[PDB]
């Protein structure tokens, strides 16, 4: 994809994990926000596939909106998932 | 300035 | 979901299941023989992901519908599958 | 698709109509229950399309399924509808 | 779909308008700076197809994101548009 | 999309045109034997749409692969469709 | 599917394998230097998934297309991906 | 029984 | 009445 | 407080 | 060589 | 000729 682009990605995690950290929420000082991929952990589920990196948005999991999440929200919503999670991003700028 | 690894 | 839209679910499994029972089939006397999700198990697949629940009718499998299935032939394909499965379903109601 | 397999279509009407005639439904004595392409009509939106045929089954218009639906109410789902419609159908034997 | 979820409808024109009128942006005082329907035009496009409604939020037209559009870039990305159009969006409450 | 991509269009005709040229086949000198945009034409669909551009590669209509396809073949795939057309590209490069 | 017909799999690697061997590429005799299934690994994971045979052709990965990839390109593209790598495919003769 | 235009 | 795991 | 027609 | 109009 | 295993 290139910046601004919609995509999506069936992840499935390794050691319980999607491999990626993230940044933001309604109630931080990030971008709008929104919720951003800060990081994407050395030998992870994110980095193996190759799809997402640093600064794509995450707008959706498993078909419910992140929209006005808190950071803790987004996070939870991140984390009570299953072996293979469905995300929604926007692309970032590298 | 949270960053939370899921 | 509301009641009565479709949605759709890449599930993988864990510990070789789905984690969900299901009953219902042309030969049986659950509504209109359809095949439904009849419970949910812990800390399966299901379960964790969060999505399906009781109630809900699996309409197909892999992209082949269980429409016209007996009980013995929706389980047989819902066992032939591999480790993540794409399951099509209407959401039932709560 | 071969037979059995579920498919989708978005479908642009022609004069106003999808271009077929369906029959079925929970208080008919056909198939099921179900509804199904009954013919599809000369010149009309299905034919130009070339993917639905005679015998072929909807399952759901714009992300609500048929199922449980009268013949009234299926045909009313299908009428109450704008210039595109969204379509899921099971292939059925020719 | 409930309060919340995703969900995407390709929409065809009429009288080359998708029937609906647009609120929000980040430079307007709208929630999140995000891009939601006001209104729904009797007869328009939207209205008919039935599934968009006033306070669903759009994410993205054609695959590219609305968001940190102002509201006269979103607009313009929403008008600079084809017959038919794929609207991204997030169920609002009613 | 960046160049490699794939991507899908519906695209709904204008003066019963995609308002694309297309060049290649099995049987001519064109890259691969493959099926690519040669032009965008002013004012028609693929046009006003906007995510079709020249060099774009088509690899299917309405879920069936043009792979093999002498340039008759492909270009009587896309003559024979209805008034939306569900097509999967590959973007090119600019 | 039918031959011809386009599809795409979700598939779980089973030992680190998506249990295919992989034949083709531009640089070879196969035909139209396309990457095709050679056969499917006995126990692997698109046995057990069951929609991938002999014959089939890959078309893309994670959303990348395989058009003019050499062999070992392609092998490369197939080989870098996570432990859930999205396929898509067009239906080959059995 | 019932066959209908839509 | 037939329930069955999967 | 903008609202526009599309 | 061959162009054509869809 | 060349096959590889994926």
């Amino acid at each position: 994809p290139k910046p601004g682009d919609i995509f999506e990605v069936e992840l499935a995690k390794n050691d319980n994990s999607l491999g990626i950290s993230v940044t933001g929420g309604v109630n931080t000082s990030v971008r709008h926000g929104g919720i951003y991929v800060k990081a994407v952990i050395p030998q992870g589920a994110a980095e193996s596939d190759g799809r997402i990196h640093k600064g794509d948005r995450v707008l959706a999991v498993n078909g419910v909106s992140l929209e006005g999440a808190t950071h803790k929200q987004a996070v939870e919503t991140l984390r009570n998932t299953g072996q293979v999670v469905h995300l929604l991003l926007e692309k970032g700028q590298s | 300035e949270q960053v939370s690894a899921v």
